[PDB]
């Protein structure tokens, strides 16, 4: 009866609910700068060649 | 006359409670800079720039 | 839970009262009141008043030494 | 079947004002709590008028206030009701705190601690109302706060820039001072209902310091007619200062407009801040001076811990009564020194009186209660 | 002269075995009386749904007449020498035993061998023992403590043999035939499942030769002799609520899953339950007592009684508490009890553990006082541990418990676990299961 | 505990008793104590005749203060007639609190 990989770190960090009181602060990363994969790479792909920083090399260093 | 801290049995008062707080005096250096827009710990790691 | 029937325990005490319409609203006013407000003044005068006397002496020394440090110069005003 | 004992809204009023048990020997010093509730309501129905006709900018603030005394109908009476009504609030607040200090009312711990919060909130509100008319006293009084507020070693330089509207003296300075002044009087009204809910758990203290559960009377009609008479005597004093000398409590130099034009002949706030301005001015360090400003009001929270007498009040303590009136005469000295220029006799006096204010509360009062304990053979 | 020296001078237990597998054990203690009995691995956890009232029906007919001594002739022989007969049945054990004079030992062993081997299950004593058992079930319904512990087993072990009751349902009692009782004895009253124990004025050599004279015709290995299969039983977090407002007081039992018999965690879990304690309203200690839950319930008049238990089976068990209170006090008793469990998972001090170790030492030696509790401890320790654990070995296990051990074992069994709850009576103020389950973890640690 | 100031320090004690004025309201010294939790347990342990005497003396003094009046000088409480009726009951309540506190740390 080998279990699955849901014993994540339950015996390591999550038992004594020390994590739960401060996940607004401590467990808070991986979801602003790791989501450069998110909206900005999607939004500029639907609007390729239409934003200002696409038509930009045409009008500096002239 | 606040000598309730001074006792020979409740010296283990602080030994069951500080293993919670191994990071809890520095969570302001982990968690508040998530919203300060400073660079306090943002030079420590190449994780974030 | 602080209502009138539940406050404290009391035994052997009698009170007598008169109606307000049966008495005069102003009894002895200057016969009793003037000797009463004078011994109340005597009982508290040695506790309240001596601090405010020391404020008066510091105030007079502080405004008079302010002027003769400034432009009041009779005799220290030579070559 | 008595409707004032069974209706859900009427029975709250009955337990609070009508059938409430009250001590029978309560003095006139217990009148000033309902007087503070009259002064707070009056400052709300008069601040309605002023914020209606108002514009807060660096170019028009000084003229927006002069428009009301001449052009706006019934504006001279309502403006000076508001400027003298705030002086009335502060005299009814210092009597109120000195009562509870004298009779040991701070032993009601939760009621006393909400009171210290109420003393901070009205002090910060009135500071952000004297900066609104924009005269010489408004400018130079605000620009000595930020010298000690930028002295905070880490966050202070971005703190003052966030509250100045964004740079310095500009149009939007008086959009954050005015915002912090419209809304702070309503946190006071909610903090006052909580303040009375904690007092209702024990009832009132009395001048003897002894519990009075064998001698209670109803609140109506004995103290409802006594609080109405005391409020009528307060309206007589307030309307005399408005209709016969409306500029007695004030400074003429705040009629000279605000500009960095020239340094003023003096710098002084209103009378109820002169004790606090005298303390910080006698410290030649902009960090030591901002610490002793907050330590002059938050020292009231240590009064339950510093109590060493076996009795509660000061009615039977003659040696402690002498020290209480030395403290009142020490606050009169600081109010006088804080309106004087910084010269030779007013620096040695203004800094020894700053020391004696802390020496009485912390050291002299706990030792004297112990000496009186030994003289009564306990 | 010392408590340590007195544990060395306790007489030891001697164990032997016959050719059929029957074990024989004794402790000699130089007194004119004795207690001898037979302990069997049989019980309601070995029954299925078709014969759940079979072992309790057989205990009733055990003293009603055998082949050699029919009817009341067995009862006349025990009474005429001044001896006593007794029996019981749990979920895993069954015992019959005799208290007699120590010179009546050969007659006592002879009667015991005739009871377990040659008991007549005659068809007229059946159909008149049904009505005695059916009336005894209606008497059991008036005992609120027995009903609420039957509810706790039925909800903690829902679809297993360990959830059944010893007595069995009333429809089984009406229909158990003579054939079902003869199959129960042939399958379960077997010689490697039996222990013959004795304590008092007994010599071990005399009991061994009496066992060869009367018990040697027991079948050693059996027809086809298949291994008795042991299906384990799982624990389920759940609850059962029986609402009856006409009863004057309310009964509540709550437990988590505990360790088995041979688990070494049992000793520090009994030091922990001795710190919580027990209370009753006829106690004289009251508000001064060392247990926090006892001192609170005496000051505020919160309950009539409470107790903590440690029930063990071969592989699992129940670890919890039971209390009785009025309809306005259920929410406060559950709040204070759960706060004492969480205060031992964390925060347990060394001075509490010293008191709880002294309580367990006193309760172990107070049980073994007299020939009947010593003989019962011999008979059920050989079925449970395979040996008798002496008092010197119990003391060396107790002496290695300290405050950090109690914190580790209580956190393993209590912290963030699903309990089983049973409630009976005026229980409208018994809290919701979500609010009970949230009481098994803290905010801080 | 000085034998040379045995009478002198009793003059300052008698002076302070008259400067404080609970004797002008007809009160004893133990009437004026602040009622914390140890004092409230000592009042509950008083015999029934000493409890009823204390309740009336406090009510008569609260009624005098309402009127801003004092008693005639022949009805004032004398210095060498003041009975410390509460002091034996209060020393025992405090000794029991200090026993439960050494036990909780040892
Ligand atoms: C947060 C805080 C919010 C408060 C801010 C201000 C908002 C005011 C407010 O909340 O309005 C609440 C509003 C009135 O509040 P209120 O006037 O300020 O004072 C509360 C009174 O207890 C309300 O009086 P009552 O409703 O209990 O009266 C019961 C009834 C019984 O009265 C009688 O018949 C006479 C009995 C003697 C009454 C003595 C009262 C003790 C003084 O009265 C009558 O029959 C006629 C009324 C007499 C004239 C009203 C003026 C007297 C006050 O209460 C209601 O709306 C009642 C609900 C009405 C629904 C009726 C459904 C049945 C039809
Ligand atoms: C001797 C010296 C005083 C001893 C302090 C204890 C008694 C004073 C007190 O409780 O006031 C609490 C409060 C400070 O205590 P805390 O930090 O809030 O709680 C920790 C204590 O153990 C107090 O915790 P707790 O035992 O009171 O726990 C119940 C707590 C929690 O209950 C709640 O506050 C409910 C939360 C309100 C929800 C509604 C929000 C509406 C928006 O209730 C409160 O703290 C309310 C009292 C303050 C009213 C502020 C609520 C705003 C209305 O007093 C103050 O308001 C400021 C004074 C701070 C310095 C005094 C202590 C240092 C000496
Ligand atoms: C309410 C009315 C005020 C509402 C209007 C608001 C106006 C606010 C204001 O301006 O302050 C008024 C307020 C008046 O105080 P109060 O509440 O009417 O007097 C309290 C009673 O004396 C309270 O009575 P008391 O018992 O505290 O009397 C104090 C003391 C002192 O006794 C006396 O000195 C005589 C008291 C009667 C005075 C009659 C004077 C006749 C000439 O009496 C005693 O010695 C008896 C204590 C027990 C000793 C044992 C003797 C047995 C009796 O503040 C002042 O003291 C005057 C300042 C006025 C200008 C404020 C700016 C300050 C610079
Ligand atoms: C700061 C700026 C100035 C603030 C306003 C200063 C107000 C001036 C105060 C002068 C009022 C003098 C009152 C005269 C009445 C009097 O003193 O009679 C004594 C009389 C004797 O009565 P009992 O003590 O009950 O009996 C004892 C028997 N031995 O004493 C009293 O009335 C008790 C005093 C009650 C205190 C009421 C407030 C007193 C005003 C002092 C202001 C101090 C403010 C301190 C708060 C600081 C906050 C940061
Ligand atoms: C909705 C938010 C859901 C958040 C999950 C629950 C948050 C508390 C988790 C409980 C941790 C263990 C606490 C100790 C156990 C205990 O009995 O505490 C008593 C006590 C009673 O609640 P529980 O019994 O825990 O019920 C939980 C049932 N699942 O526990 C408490 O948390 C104190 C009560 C405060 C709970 C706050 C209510 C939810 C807050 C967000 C909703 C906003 C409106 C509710 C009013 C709150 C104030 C505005
Ligand atoms: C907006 C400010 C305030 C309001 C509206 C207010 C209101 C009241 C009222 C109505 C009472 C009851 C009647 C009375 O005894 O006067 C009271 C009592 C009391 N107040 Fe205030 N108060 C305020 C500020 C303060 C402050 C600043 C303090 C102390 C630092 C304080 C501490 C107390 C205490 C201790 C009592 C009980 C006194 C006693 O019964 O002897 N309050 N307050
Ligand atoms: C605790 C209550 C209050 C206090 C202590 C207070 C205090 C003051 C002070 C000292 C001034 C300066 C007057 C002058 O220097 O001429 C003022 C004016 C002003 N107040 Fe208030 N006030 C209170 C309530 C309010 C309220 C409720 C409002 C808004 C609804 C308000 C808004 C204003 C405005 C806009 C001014 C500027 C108008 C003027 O200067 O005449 N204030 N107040
Ligand atoms: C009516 O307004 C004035 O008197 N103001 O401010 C415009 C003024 C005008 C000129 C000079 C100085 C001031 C202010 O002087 C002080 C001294 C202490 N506080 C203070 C303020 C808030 C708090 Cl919480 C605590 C203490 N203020």
């Amino acid at each position: 009866a080998a279990p699955t990989l849901t014993a994540r770190l339950y015996s390591l960090l999550f038992r004594r609910t020390s994590t739960f009181a401060l996940t607004i602060a401590v467990g808070a990363l991986f979801f602003e700068r790791a989501f450069d994969q998110g909206a900005d790479a999607i939004y500029e792909h639907i609007n390729q060649g239409k934003l200002w920083k696409h038509i930009k090399h045409k009008y500096e260093n002239k | 006359m606040l000598s309730r801290f001074l006792g020979p049995r409740y010296r283990e008062l602080a030994r069951n409670w500080i293993p919670t707080a191994s990071m809890w005096g520095a969570v302001g250096a982990v968690g508040l800079v998530w919203a300060t827009d400073w660079r306090l710990i943002l030079d420590w790691v190449p994780y974030i720039n | 839970g602080r209502e009138f029937g539940h406050l404290t325990r009391m035994r052997h005490v009698i009170t007598y009262s008169l109606s307000p319409f049966e008495q005069r609203a102003f009894p002895h006013y200057f016969t009793k009141g003037i000797p009463n407000v004078l011994r109340r003044t005597r009982a508290c005068i040695l506790r309240v008043a001596p601090p405010f006397v020391v404020f008066y002496l510091v105030y007079t020394w502080g405004t008079q030494e302010f002027e003769k440090s400034k432009r009041k110069n009779p005799a220290a005003y030579e070559n | 079947t008595n409707i004032r004992k069974s209706h859900p809204l009427m029975k709250i009023i009955n337990n609070a004002f009508i059938d409430l048990p009250a001590p029978s020997n309560i003095s006139s010093w217990w009148n000033f709590g309902s007087l503070l509730g009259i002064c707070l309501i009056l400052q709300i129905l008069t601040g309605l008028f002023l914020a209606m006709h108002y514009t807060s900018d660096t170019t028009t603030a000084f003229s927006s206030v002069t428009h009301i005394c001449r052009d706006v109908n019934y504006g001279w009476v309502i403006r000076y009701l508001h400027a003298n009504g705030a002086s009335m609030f502060f005299i009814c607040l210092f009597i109120h705190v000195g009562r509870g200090l004298y009779y040991g009312s701070y032993m009601f711990l939760e009621t006393w601690n909400i009171g210290v919060v109420l003393l901070f909130t009205v002090m910060a509100t009135a500071f952000m109302g004297y900066v609104l008319p924009w005269g010489q006293m408004s400018f130079w009084g605000a620009t000595v706060i930020t010298n000690l507020l930028s002295a905070i070693p880490y966050i202070g330089t971005d703190l003052v820039e966030w509250i100045w509207g964004g740079f310095s003296v500009d149009k939007a300075t008086l959009t954050r001072f005015f915002a912090f002044h419209f809304i702070l009087p309503f946190i006071i009204t909610a903090l006052a209902a909580v303040h009375l809910l904690f007092l209702h758990e024990t009832g009132s203290n009395n001048p003897t310091g002894i519990s009075s559960d064998m001698d209670k009377i109803p609140f109506h009609p004995y103290y409802t007619i006594k609080d109405i008479l005391g409020a009528l005597f307060m309206m007589l004093i307030l309307l005399i200062l408005v209709l016969f000398s409306p500029d007695l409590l004030g400074d003429p130099d705040n009629y000279t407009p605000a500009n960095p034009l020239n340094t003023p002949p003096h710098i002084k706030p209103e009378w109820y801040f002169l004790f606090a301005y005298a303390i910080l001015r006698s410290i030649p360090n902009k960090l030591g001076g901002v610490l002793a400003l907050v330590a002059s009001i938050l020292i009231l929270i240590l009064m339950p811990m510093l109590h060493t007498s076996k009795q509660r009040s000061m009615m039977f303590r003659p040696l402690s009564q002498c020290l209480f009136w030395m403290l009142v005469a020490d606050l009169i000295t600081l109010t006088w020194i804080g309106g004087q220029p910084v010269e030779h006799p007013f620096i040695i006096i203004g800094q020894l009186a700053s020391i004696l204010y802390f020496l009485i509360i912390l050291v002299l009062m706990p030792i004297t209660s112990i000496i009186e304990n030994n003289l009564l053979k306990w | 002269a010392t408590y340590a020296q007195a544990l060395q001078s306790v007489p030891e237990t001697q164990v032997s075995q016959l050719d059929n597998g029957l074990r024989v054990a004794s402790e000699q203690s130089s007194q004119p009386t004795c207690t001898v009995g037979v302990w069997i691995d049989a019980g309601s956890r070995y029954e299925n749904e078709k014969n759940n009232g079979a072992g309790y029906f057989v205990e009733h007919l055990a003293f009603k007449g055998t082949k050699n001594r029919p009817g009341s002739a067995l009862e006349k022989e025990v009474e005429s020498m001044g001896a006593h007969l007794n029996a019981y049945s749990t979920r895993e054990h069954t015992a019959y035993y005799i208290k007699a004079l120590s010179k009546d030992l050969p007659k006592a062993v002879e009667l015991l061998a005739d009871i377990v081997q040659n008991c007549s299950l005659e068809d007229s004593q059946i159909e008149k023992e049904r009505d005695v058992i059916l009336q005894e079930l209606q008497e059991n319904d008036s005992s609120m403590r027995d009903v609420v512990f039957d509810y706790l087993h039925a909800t903690a072990f829902q679809g297993t043999p360990l959830a059944q009751s010893v007595e069995g349902p009333s429809e089984n009692v009406r229909k158990l035939s003579r054939a079902d009782l003869t199959e129960y004895v042939s399958q379960h009253y077997k010689a490697p499942r039996m222990v013959l124990a004795a304590a008092g004025g007994v010599e071990h050599r005399q009991l061994l030769d009496l066992a060869q004279k009367h018990f040697s015709s027991l079948s050693g290995t059996y027809v086809e002799d298949a291994v008795p299969a042991f299906t384990p039983c799982r624990f389920t977090g759940s609850e059962i609520r029986h609402r009856d407002d006409a009863l004057p007081l309310a009964h509540v039992a709550i437990a988590v899953e505990g360790p088995g018999w041979a688990n070494p965690d049992n000793v520090p879990l009994q030091v922990a339950n001795a710190i919580i304690g027990h209370y009753d309203s006829t106690y004289g200690g009251g508000t001064h007592m060392s247990s926090t839950l006892a001192s609170v319930a005496a000051t505020r008049k919160l309950c009539q009684s409470f107790q903590t238990f440690n029930i063990c089976y071969a592989e699992t068990g129940l670890l919890g508490a039971h209390f009785v209170c009025d309809n306005m006090s259920i929410d406060d008793m559950m709040f204070f009890l759960q706060g004492q469990w969480m205060r031992l998972c964390t925060s347990a001090t060394e001075s509490e553990v010293v008191r709880g170790k002294n309580i367990l030492r006193n309760a172990l030696v107070s049980h073994l006082d007299g020939t009947t509790p010593v003989c019962e401890d011999i008979g059920r320790s050989l079925l449970t541990y395979g040996r008798r654990i002496p008092l010197a070995e119990w003391e060396s296990r107790i002496a290695e418990v300290d405050a950090s051990v109690v914190r580790e074992v209580c956190s393993k069994y209590f912290y963030d676990q699903c309990p089983a709850v049973a409630g009976l009576g005026p229980i409208e103020q018994l809290p919701d299961y979500n609010r009970i389950r949230s009481g098994m973890f803290w905010l801080r640690f | 505990a000085v034998a040379a100031s045995s009478k002198w320090l009793e003059g300052i004690r008698k002076w302070y008793y008259n400067a404080a004025g609970f004797n002008k309201l007809g009160l004893m010294r133990d009437d004026t104590i602040y009622e914390d939790d140890d004092v409230k347990e000592a009042i509950r342990r008083l015999p029934e005749n000493l409890y009823n005497d204390r309740v009336f003396r406090i009510k008569r003094a609260l009624d005098l203060t309402m009127r801003q009046q004092i008693l005639p000088k022949e009805q004032w409480t004398k210095y060498e007639e003041d009975k410390f009726y509460l002091e034996p009951y209060l020393k025992e309540v405090i000794r029991e609190r200090k026993e439960r506190e050494e036990w909780a740390k040892k």
